[PDB]
């Protein structure tokens, strides 16, 4: 019952990469740059609501 | 903008304030276990008083934020206070901590120092005291007092430094010296009054008498410098004497009237109202002139003596001071013990203090040990006594406190040695007292409970309105009595008139004190055995019934 803190600190104290953060929290959607295009991976499933 | 301005704003403007709010919007500072006590309730007197984690329902709300009024100078008080983070140590525990933090321990060799300094503060006063032929006089006198056998040798003297018979002697040869120095007082006589002064030195006094001693010699001081200070206001308030060259006339002196007479001398006009109370400064001037000589040595070794006693007092005072703050430390940690016996914490220290305040004026370092561990001894001993005296509501006697506690003591003892308990036979057996009095002292140790406990809960009753007073006699009884004495005026109507008067008198019927035989005879003029005889004459003939019945009935 102290002050507030905010809360990744937690999380990162336990001496946590942001990168592993983001690797454990989100999944990764890969993109490739080549012939200077741009191509997405599609999961369809993913495109609902949008 | 800060850390309080947006939320007195929603106090008001979202109804309340939930407690995790006003927790972590605290600054940094006066977090001090309770310290929001005071700005939740100035917040509460603008309406919130939230519940455990903020509940709502109740339009109700506004009653109590009107019950609470315009005038909002704490808006300003708080927004000062948590404007400037002055630590708001309201708990006197703290801020005596601190108090006593800013003294550093004064290490060994220090207090060896201020020990000398006492004691050289001490010796300057004894021989400051030497010095003027006024105190030998009383010394003899209740030398004599002691020896003519009409006081006591250990009420004089508590030993010389470098027997009786010595003191004896000694004295002798002080009055022999004495009586030769004062009928040489017409230079050689001051030398003479040095050499009985440094005799005088082997002496040391009983310390109510260097008391006395001092005070004796204050008062006549002050009697000097009450004449002198009352001479020189009238002088100067009435005369309107010039204050320079009343320095440069009077000052020096204060005795002779050679700045009188220049003064007189100096054709002032107030110089001639001088004259006016001519007979009242003069007597003045002439009385503080008996009084040096009695004195006899002059006017300016009264103000070096004076001087000198006021620095050797200041010294051994500050002296002192020095030692009682570096042991204020000692003290406190001495008293962590005795918290638990139902009195303050701070009255235990203060009582501390004062134990610290005598160890040190008695100590005595040359005995060759360390300070701390004489001082504890007083300190305990105070601490003992105060929280014995000033404990329990109905005071006890100290030996009475000891014995109770000897008596737990055994009583725990026992009780674990034995497994059930110890029933009052068996504790009498352990102790040599006659068992009649274990009872008794069992029956002392009861600490009165408060007339505020709650009884069990039927709520908003306490338990002292159950408690009734025996005192009230039953209004029926007043009219019991109403009745008796309606009976008896009735009786009394029925006899004669001085059967009726000895009746009334012997007793205090109708009359206030009543009289005994030979006071009602002497108001009748005859006073004898007839009037008893009256008396009972008439209390036999008013045995028969139909006159008895009615208050034969009335018997109970
Ligand atoms: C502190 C204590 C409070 C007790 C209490 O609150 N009981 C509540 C009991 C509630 N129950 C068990 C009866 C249930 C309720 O009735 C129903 S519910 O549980 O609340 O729902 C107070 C209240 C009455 C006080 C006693 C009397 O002075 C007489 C006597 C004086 C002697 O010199 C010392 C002993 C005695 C026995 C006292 C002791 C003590 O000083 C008492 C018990
Ligand atoms: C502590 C006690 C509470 C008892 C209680 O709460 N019983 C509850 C009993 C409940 N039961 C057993 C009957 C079951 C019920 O069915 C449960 S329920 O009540 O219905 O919930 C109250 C009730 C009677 C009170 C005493 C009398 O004034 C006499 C005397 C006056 C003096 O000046 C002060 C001391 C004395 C001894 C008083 C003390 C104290 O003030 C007493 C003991």
């Amino acid at each position: 019952r102290r002050r507030k803190l905010p809360a990744t600190i937690i999380l990162r104290a336990l001496n946590y990469t942001t990168e592993q953060i983001l690797d454990l929290f989100f999944e990764k959607v890969i993109f490739e740059i080549r012939d200077n295009k741009l191509q997405m991976e599609l999961v369809p499933e993913r495109l609902r609501g949008e | 903008q800060s850390q309080l301005k947006l939320l007195v704003t929603r106090g008001k403007e979202q109804g309340y304030l939930t407690y995790a709010e006003v927790n972590d919007h605290l600054p940094e500072d006066i977090v001090d276990s309770d310290q929001i006590e005071d700005i939740i309730q100035m917040i509460n007197d603008m309406g919130i008083q939230v519940m455990e984690e903020a509940p709502d329902a109740d339009d109700l709300m506004l009653a109590e934020n009107t019950a609470d009024e315009d005038a909002a100078e704490a808006a300003a008080q708080v927004l000062s206070s948590v404007e400037s983070e002055i630590g708001r140590t309201t708990d006197p525990v703290r801020m005596y901590m601190r108090e006593m933090g800013t003294v550093e321990l004064l290490t060994r060799e220090g207090e060896i120092d201020i020990a000398k300094r006492i004691e050289d503060g001490i010796n300057q006063v004894q021989c400051s005291v030497a010095e003027y032929p006024e105190a030998i006089t009383y010394l003899l006198e209740q030398y004599d007092r002691v020896e003519a056998e009409e006081a006591r040798l250990s009420d004089l003297i508590t030993g010389f430094v470098d027997d009786p018979e010595l003191a004896r002697e000694k004295f002798a040869e002080l009055r022999a010296q004495y009586v030769v120095t004062r009928d040489t007082i017409k230079a050689t006589a001051q030398e003479e009054i040095l050499k009985l002064s440094e005799v005088f030195k082997q002496f040391r006094l009983v310390p109510k008498q260097f008391d006395y001693l001092v005070n004796s010699m204050r008062v006549m001081m002050d009697r000097v410098r009450t004449q002198e200070r009352l001479i020189m206001k009238l002088c100067v308030e009435q005369c309107k004497m010039p204050k320079k060259n009343f320095i440069t006339l009077f000052t020096g002196n204060e005795t002779s009237d050679t700045w009188f007479n220049a003064a007189i001398a100096m054709n002032k006009p107030w110089s001639e109202k001088l004259h006016d109370v001519s007979e009242e400064v003069h007597r003045a001037l002439q009385k503080l002139q008996q009084i040096e000589e009695e004195t006899g040595l002059t006017i300016e070794q009264v103000k070096d003596i004076n001087r000198r006693m006021s620095i050797g007092e200041a010294k051994a005072r500050r002296a002192k001071k020095e030692m009682v703050e570096a042991n204020l430390r000692l003290v406190i940690s001495i008293a962590k013990k005795y918290t638990n016996r139902g009195l303050q914490f701070l009255d235990l220290i203060q009582e501390g203090n004062i134990g610290l305040m005598k160890a040190v004026d008695k100590f005595e370092y040359r005995r060759g040990y360390k300070f701390s561990t004489y001082a504890t001894w007083w300190i305990r001993q105070a601490i003992t006594r105060s929280i014995a005296d000033q404990a329990r509501t109905i005071r006890i006697p100290v030996h009475m406190i000891e014995t109770i506690n000897k008596l737990n003591r055994i009583s725990r003892q026992m009780l674990q040695e034995m497994g059930r308990e110890p029933t009052p036979e068996e504790l009498a057996e352990r102790m040599l007292m006659p068992e009649d009095k274990i009872r008794k002292v069992l029956k002392i140790a009861k600490e009165p409970i408060s007339m505020e406990t709650p009884i069990g809960d039927d709520e908003d009753s306490h338990l002292g309105d159950f408690i009734e007073d025996t005192t009230l006699e039953l209004p029926l009884d007043s009219a019991t009595t109403e009745s008796l004495r309606a009976a008896t005026h009735d009786v009394l109507a029925g006899l004669t008139a001085r059967e009726a008067k000895v009746l009334r008198m012997r007793f205090g019927i109708d009359m206030n004190t009543d009289y005994t035989l030979e006071e009602v005879g002497k108001q009748f003029d005859v006073t004898r055995e007839r009037i008893r005889q009256i008396e009972a004459k008439a209390l036999r003939k008013l045995r028969h019934p139909s006159r008895s019945e009615v208050l034969r009935s009335f018997l109970d």
